[PDB]
């Protein structure tokens, strides 16, 4: 879910 | 023609890597800590970490290993950069100087290859025969270690397995052997190959490909004694070696994934394991001895040891100490004990190091409402979530305010020979002296025995033997504690004044002109000793019995006046030693001798505000370092103050400054104060641990803050903050927050710990009915945070599965209320993308939080600024403009549709907007026509944005996917329909950080244009400013000169580093300047600094002054 991915991206790797 | 300047305000503070070993000496334990572009070298000590060396590299450290081949006296360091810069390093201590030298280097990227699964991995064989890289799928690069290979030439071998999870080199292997976990169809597998470099092929591994679990991720290669490999999955740990196979599946570890490990004991009896949770485990391998048979492995078990910060990096040190490298949270030094404490923890924190963590969002606020911004970040994630309040400078808290437009000096005064508290402050004045008895906290000017009120006191120290001195225009008076009158009183053998005063608590060393006497406050009388005459007029004097001297003082120093000099001397003799000839036509206003830990210091202030700095020698004392600052523009008075264990140097100027201490160095931070003229320690029974400080007109007293250039105050949220707003009218912050929860057996969701949203002072949930239709889940909240106390006043929890992703604090329409609007979205894991979300408009009242309005949307609201009394939002890919009915409701006015995914917006005062996800940036206008959007122009490049800003009418800043920055502008161009419809990348630059937030603001004040602050995933806070073409040009040039002069660490090329780069293109940087590099200039020797020039005009230290002027933007 791309929203979750972005949320993950902000916290990186 | 774009011209920007970027500087670091705060170095990255997150910890990406940490490694232990003997890098400094064969007998030294070091901890090397890798930030991003910062390597930190320490020596482990009884206290913990002795800082030794902090260098920066021209790249993001992806691999960091210590190794020692043969003949090598100590460990060398291998570092691979993310732009595939490989280098090898050696710690060189030129007796008293330190250098990290590059023994070898070269770039190991390959045109061929797609960067793999689990990213760069760099390993090194036990025998040190080679280095093994995994940069790409299908390839395996080998760099053969040889005495030569100074350029690190390497070969690739074909790797049958296209999807490798983790790899290590095995121990006790004849041939270099690798062990790896890889993924195919039908599961994961462990497999081996010998590595023969003499053929450039692989070869068969010692053991057959066994299987491993679906989620196996870490490979540990057990050391020589045991040999073999540990494989760590979810809920399961296993051991492989030949036909040997051991497996435990301890319930305890199912809860969370193991993320990191560390060998504790060299034999590998014992390892540390790190959790997604912050849980720490001990992995224990039960050995087994059988005569005439080395050893074996009977069993292995996991023990819960406790809880740390979420750990990226773990490293056992000395005895029970563990360094905890953290990326999501504060890093820490932690202790293991044989006995648990109370609820049951063998782990006890010793030290915490502040990680501004992932700055997820941030905002500027002058909370103190002065004219400086503090900055306020959403930081960390899960249990480590926090707000960090960040404030430049060192402040003091003001207790009294006595108007005295004169004070020309002032010294402490204990009126009682017992208490270390003082009740008087006798103070030099405009050719006078006033005394000041205090009634504790009250103020009173009275007489005092043997202390002239008609004359101008030039000193007032604390002279032993029950006496109080008052050296005046004339001469050193004397007063007792017992007699308390006119005990003695010196006078110049000619009726000539004292020009320059001195005294510690035992000596007196005045000057008459060129003259240099010496007097003593001996029991109840001042006795004379020496006299010497100097080339020129004495400017200033310093004496304090430094360390190995009780009251009586060793060697001396002085500044004089036509030959503006400072020189080294002795005591009764005045025998001149070494000296220095400072430049210009301005005399030394102040000289100082000090101490902190392990050096005796000499500094010298001049009347231009500048200061030269040097170190002396209690034993010898001669010359030291020679550098030149700019503190005040006014003359600077130096003094020393009471604080912690290491008391420090306070510099009085129009720019008050503290000089503290770095490693064994000394800090240079501003003091947040108008102007300080003179300044001294104090302690009254009514003002303890207080400092006194008079300016143009006013006494003041108070404590001090921290020390650094930046002060940080953390608000532990215990959950993950997401967005943050300041509603001034309401004197509070709104913060979107997210907590994790687990599936109940009721089926509901519980919670794993108290968070800021559960310990909320009051609270509320969404009622709203717009919708109808172990396991982990997020619960989202708007939190209301008091701006003074940082308490969670209120918590509003959103719906089941409603993420709140955007926040604004604004007034809308004719409506006079400031609302808190929150854009949300219904997230379900199966779905690719949410189709449902809402906008919610709230008011926070006297202490209330009313749901004022809601608004169904058919997407996920990604961002929203306040346009012009309207709410411009943005949903999944549509961009809208909402109007606020007087009937108090949000109704559509228009929308732009041409977006892959609108993630960010900003608004340039006017009706201009900007933004997108995979397709860089658009520019839009609002047309008070039919009230519509006109898409003005776009940038036609494949930038996966992360953050967007408008620097100005024509300049747009962009940050993306690949740690690059770029600027677009509209193309002023004929054929104004296509060339007009396009905007050009007029600036490019590799930052090396992932940017989450831009915002206009600054951390400073009460050459450059604008100030845009940015907040990065690593804790790095930077700054983007704008330039004149000429300033740009000056700096560009000087950027290039500077690179010839400066040795870059692994011999990485600066411009290779700064190169705009993606795995689809690489261009050099344009229209950008790292002040980081410019600023680098000041750390250079004046020789290497001269070279920087050979050529409107050209100069040798004009630039030294340009560069200073810049450092002060942040």
């Amino acid at each position: 879910n791309i929203t979750r991915d972005l949320i993950r991206r902000q916290i990186k790797e | 023609m774009s011209y920007n300047y970027v500087v670091t305000a705060q170095k990255p503070t997150a910890v990406n890597g940490c490694v232990t070993g003997h890098f400094t000496s064969a007998e030294d334990l070091n901890l090397l800590i890798a930030k991003n572009t910062r390597l930190e070298i320490y020596v482990v000590t009884a206290e913990g970490l002795r800082p030794v060396k902090e260098v920066g590299m021209y790249g993001k450290i992806a691999v960091m290993e210590l190794f020692r081949p043969k003949g090598e006296s100590k460990d060398l360091l291998f570092i691979l950069t993310a732009k595939y810069n490989a280098c090898i390093l050696e710690y060189k201590q030129s007796g008293e100087s330190i250098d990290i030298i590059t023994r070898a280097h070269g770039n190991v990227q390959d045109r061929i290859g797609r960067p793999s699964e689990t990213g760069i991995i760099g390993i090194i064989d036990p025998e040190c025969r080679m280095i093994g890289l995994r940069l790409y799928d299908g390839l395996f690069k080998v760099i053969p270690l040889d005495r030569d290979n100074k350029e690190l030439k390497a070969f690739n071998i074909r790797l049958e397995e296209l999807h490798v999870i983790d790899v290590k080199f095995l121990y006790g292997c004849q041939a270099p052997t690798i062990c790896f976990v890889y993924q195919d169809p039908q599961g994961r597998h462990v497999k081996t190959y010998e590595v023969s470099l003499r053929e450039k092929e692989f070869n068969k591994g010692p053991w057959k490909q066994e299987n491993v679990e679906a989620e196996a991720s870490m490979v540990i290669a057990v050391p020589e004694p045991f040999g073999g490999a540990i494989i760590i999955g979810q809920e399961s740990i296993t051991y492989h070696n030949g036909d040997k196979y051991l497996a435990i599946a301890p319930p305890i570890i199912k809860q969370s994934t193991i993320v990191c490990h560390n060998r504790v004991d060299p034999n590998g009896s014992r390892y540390l394991l790190g959790d997604m949770e912050g849980r720490l485990f001990m992995l224990l391998l039960e050995k087994e001895e059988q005569m005439d048979g080395t050893v074996t492995l009977k069993d292995l078990r996991v023990e819960l040891l406790g809880e740390t910060s979420i750990a990226e990096c773990l490293t056992y040190l000395d005895n029970g100490v563990v360094f905890v490298g953290s990326r999501l949270g504060d890093s820490q030094l932690v202790k293991l004990n044989v006995d648990s404490n109370e609820q049951g923890s063998y782990v006890v924190a010793m030290e915490t190091f502040t990680n501004l963590g992932p700055i997820v969002d941030m905002c500027v606020v002058d909370l103190e409402r002065q004219g400086q911004g503090q900055l306020v970040t959403c930081s960390g994630a899960f249990k480590e979530g926090s707000l960090r309040i960040i404030r430049n400078g060192i402040g003091i808290h003001e207790h009294a305010s006595i108007d005295l437009p004169g004070i020309k000096g002032l010294w402490p005064l204990r009126s009682d020979p017992n208490r270390e508290t003082y009740d008087t402050l006798v103070l030099s004045f405009v050719g006078q002296t006033r005394v000041l008895m205090l009634n504790g906290e009250e103020v009173e000017e009275t007489e005092l025995m043997g202390f002239v009120d008609d004359q101008q006191t030039f000193f007032c120290g604390n002279v032993a033997h029950q006496q109080l001195i008052q050296i005046t225009s004339a001469s050193v008076r004397l007063v007792s504690q017992e007699p308390k009158a006119l005990v003695s009183e010196w006078k110049e053998p000619q009726a000539k004044n004292i020009s320059v005063a001195s005294c510690n608590s035992s000596q007196v060393v005045v000057a008459v002109g060129r003259a240099l006497y010496y007097l003593q406050i001996h029991p109840q009388e001042l006795r004379q000793i020496s006299h010497t005459e100097m080339e020129h007029e004495v400017a200033c004097l310093d004496i304090t019995p430094l360390g190995d001297s009780n009251g009586l003082s060793p060697l001396c120093a002085i500044g004089l006046w036509t030959d503006i000099s400072a020189r080294i001397l002795k005591l009764p003799s005045f025998e001149l030693l070494h000296k220095e000839m400072l430049g210009g036509e301005i005399i030394p206003r102040s000289i100082l001798m000090t101490t902190f830990e392990s050096s005796h210091y000499l500094l010298c202030a001049l009347g231009d505000g500048a200061l030269f700095y040097f170190g002396l020698n209690i034993e010898t004392g001669l010359l030291s370092d020679r550098k030149k600052v700019t503190l005040g523009t006014q003359p600077t008075v130096l003094r020393t103050f009471r604080s912690l264990s290491t008391t420090n140097v306070f510099a009085c100027s129009d720019r008050p400054t503290v000089i503290y201490s770095s490693n064994h160095k000394l800090v240079f931070s501003n003091v947040n104060l108008k102007e300080v003229n003179y300044m001294c320690p104090l302690n009254s029974d009514g003002y303890p641990d207080s400092l006194a400080l008079a300016n143009n007109s006013t006494l003041t007293i108070g404590t001090i803050d921290e020390i650094q250039k930046l002060h940080i105050r953390t608000v532990p949220l215990y959950e993950s903050p997401r967005k943050i707003c300041y509603q001034e009218v309401s004197q509070c912050f709104g913060v979107l927050s997210s907590r994790i929860e687990v599936q109940d057996t009721s089926g509901g969701t519980t919670a794993l710990r108290p968070s800021a949203s559960t310990q909320a002072l009051s609270s509320s949930v969404s009622s709203s009915k717009l919708f109808s239709s172990g396991e982990e889940v997020e619960v989202h909240n708007l939190l209301i945070i008091d701006q003074h106390t940082f308490e969670v006043l209120h918590a509003h929890q959103f719906l089941q599965n409603e993420y709140a992703l955007s926040l604004v604090s604004c007034k809308l329409g004719k409506d006079p209320n400031t609302y808190f609007i929150v854009g949300t979205a219904m997230v379900y894991p199966e779905e690719a993308e949410p189709k449902q979300g809402r906008i919610v408009v709230f008011q926070y009242s006297d202490g209330k939080l009313q749901t004022v309005a809601e608004k169904e949307v058919k997407g996920a609201v990604y961002s929203m600024v306040e346009f012009n009394g309207k709410l411009l939002a943005s949903i999944n890919s549509t961009v809208r403009l909402y109007e606020w009915t007087t009937e108090k409701d949000v109704r559509t006015e228009c929308n732009h549709y041409n977006n892959i995914m609108a993630l960010y917006l900003k608004t340039k005062g006017d009706f201009i907007l900007v933004g997108d996800l995979m397709r860089s940036v658009l520019l839009l206008a609002y047309k008070p026509m039919e009230g519509n959007f006109e898409e003005i122009a776009r940038d036609f490049n494949p930038n996966w944005m992360s953050a967007v800003e408008i620097l100005d009418d024509d300049n747009f800043l962009g940050a993306e996917n690949a740690f690059n920055l770029f600027v677009c502008q509209k193309d002023s161009a004929a054929t104004t329909d296509e060339e007009r419809q396009h905007l050009q990348e007029v600036g490019l630059f590799h930052l090396g950080e992932f940017v989450n937030v831009f915002c206009h603001g600054s951390l400073v004040m009460q050459p450059t244009q604008g100030s845009v602050l940015f907040g990065t995933v690593n804790g790095m806070i930077g700054l983007v400013t704008s330039l004149s073409e000429s300033w740009y040009n000056l700096l560009l040039d000087m950027q290039n000169r500077l690179n010839k002069v400066i040795k870059s660490v692994g011999k990485i090329e600066h411009s290779f580093w700064r190169s705009f780069h993606t795995e689809r293109k690489t261009e050099p940087a344009t229209g950008f300047i790292d002040g980081d590099l410019i600023e680098s200039f000041l750390d250079i020797s004046r020789p290497k600094m001269q070279e920087v020039v050979a050529n409107r005009e050209a100069t040798a230290d004009d630039l030294i002054k340009v560069v200073e002027e810049l450092t002060r933007i942040h």
